């Protein structure tokens, strides 16, 4: 498997007009936002509960039933700002846990934001996903959550192929992010993307990799896009 | 983040 995840050119996200600066206006944006849990959800930290208890039900399916259970050892938290996820979700499951986010601030205060379970995260990477590429045969769990719509879809591709690598044995990659209504729909504030529910589905099959379970995030506000999980490895 | 639907 090549190391780097390429794979052929499929589709486009052609509301992306330049790339480079699809780049580098979202590296500009989140730069000077506040390293707190209002500025890692834009103004919904009164959902962080609810989405953190979604999410542990999801994930306890793989790591607590089934013969082949996938492991406690290791997680990767992919786009983890300050650790919102990290610490709330995947520390108390996981024994140790990286995290790789784009803002050198973020990972800073995620020492403090922390805490003392912070001790269990092993490394701290600053890259972006498109240029990162995870440690072989090394996590149990990725987690890839409100970050997928600041990828190309074919840095999004190759990335998960990359991330495939990663996997220990009955390992799974986990998205959760926004779903459009239809199409795809460029947030011009903080240079990012929402797909529809087909558009990703068909990024991640045809990137090769497979789907194993599929849930829409209930009880949302009534304003914001749909969420959904989706496990794959 | 999660966000209002433009």
């Amino acid at each position: 498997h090549h190391s780097s995840g390429l794979v052929p050119r499929g589709s486009t996200s052609e509301v992306i007009e330049d790339e480079k600066q699809f780049y580098s206006k979202a590296k500009t944006y989140w730069k000077q936002i506040p390293p707190t849990v209002d500025g890692m959800l834009g103004g919904y930290g009164h959902i962080s509960s609810i989405d953190i208890n979604s999410s542990r039900k999801f994930l306890q399916r793989f790591l607590r039933e089934g013969p082949n259970k996938t492991g406690t050892s290791c997680a990767l938290d992919c786009g983890a700002g300050i650790g919102r996820i990290t610490k709330r979700l995947l520390l108390p499951l996981f024994r140790e846990v990286d995290m790789v986010d784009i803002t050198e601030d973020f990972l800073v205060q995620a020492k403090t934001y922390l805490g003392e379970e912070g001790k269990r995260v092993r490394n701290y990477f600053c890259c972006g996903l498109q240029d990162f590429t995870p440690e072989p045969d090394s996590y149990d769990v990725i987690w890839i959550q409100w970050v997928i719509g600041h990828l190309t879809d074919q840095h999004l591709a190759e990335f998960l192929r990359r991330c495939k690598g990663s996997l220990r044995p009955n390992g799974i990659i986990v998205i959760k992010d926004n779903m459009a209504q239809e199409g795809v729909i460029l947030d011009d504030v903080d240079s990012s993307v929402c797909r529809d529910l087909d558009v990703v589905r068909r990024i991640i099959c045809s990137a090769g990799l497979s789907l194993l379970a599929e849930e829409r995030q209930e009880n949302l506000p009534d304003e914001i896009y749909h969420v959904y999980s989706f496990a794959l490895r | 983040p999660p966000k209002r639907i433009a």
